[PDB]
């Protein structure tokens, strides 16, 4: 059984580019966009429940 | 002789009087230093349930 | 002082507690000096401590820390990564905590170890290396009427 659940975040910015833009997301800047939204979704959906 | 001399450390110019000084004696970056947030790893661990 | 069969010990003991494994195995890559890595765990020390694992052995009398320079090729460098020793792949987390003067008091003959002032008394400095299994722990927070949380 593999799971990566608390593996110690995705890789630094220097690793591969699937891309050829000049600037890249990378994992790391998606993930704290969703650690940042979430606390208000979070708090959103007590209502709804 | 108009002598700059020294307006800090206690020497005034010479075209200055008995009660006078020059009023601009340094420059000011106005560019301010500073540090960045520590990173941290433990956090994003968690996943959170509400109470 | 940590020692190889230590780290063994632990593997095994999470083994036996079916504790679900985090990574895959790296087979070697093409480049000259490259070397493979079988390691399915991560886990996370100080800083301080990071000089101790380089200079284990292994039960042969072999070096036990590959570093990273060697497989970072072929392979995952994940963030805060210095190397791999047996199974447990090393994260160095430059915040990690330690007690104060929690071990027995330091005389004269010291070879080195690090200690702390306890009431006018030398005690040691007992540091941690952690590894968190997968889903071990969840996080609460209370609604606090209507505020955006955090």
């Amino acid at each position: 059984q593999n799971t990566d659940s608390m593996v110690p975040l995705p890789d630094p910015s220097q690793a591969t580019k699937l891309t050829s833009w000049k600037n890249e997301l990378s994992l790391q800047a998606l993930k704290a966009d969703l650690d940042a939204a979430k606390p208000s979704h979070t708090a959103m959906m007590i209502k709804v429940k | 002789m108009l002598n700059y001399n020294a307006p800090t450390d206690g020497q005034k110019s010479s075209i200055d009087g008995a009660n006078s000084d020059q009023m601009q004696t340094f420059f000011w970056l106005k560019k301010a230093i500073i540090t960045a947030r520590k990173e941290q790893y433990f956090m994003p661990l968690a996943s959170v349930t509400n109470m | 002082v940590v020692s190889y069969k230590n780290l063994m010990r632990l593997d095994q003991i999470l083994t036996e507690n079916r504790t679900p494994t985090q990574t895959t195995i790296i087979t070697g890559s093409r480049m000259i000096d490259t070397k493979v890595i079988g390691a399915t765990r991560v886990m996370y020390v100080g800083s301080e401590l990071v000089p101790e694992l380089k200079a284990m052995k292994d039960l042969f009398g072999n070096k036990a820390f590959i570093e990273t320079q060697h497989y970072a090729d072929a392979g995952t460098i994940m963030n805060g990564e210095v190397g791999s020793i047996d199974k447990f792949r090393i994260i160095q987390v430059p915040e990690m905590l330690h007690w104060a003067g929690a071990g027995a008091q330091a005389t004269g003959a010291n070879p080195g170890y690090r200690t702390s002032m306890v009431s006018g008394q030398e005690h040691y400095d007992v540091y941690p290396m952690l590894v968190v299994g997968d889903d071990s722990f969840t996080s609460i927070g209370f609604q606090t009427d209507g505020k955006s949380l955090k």
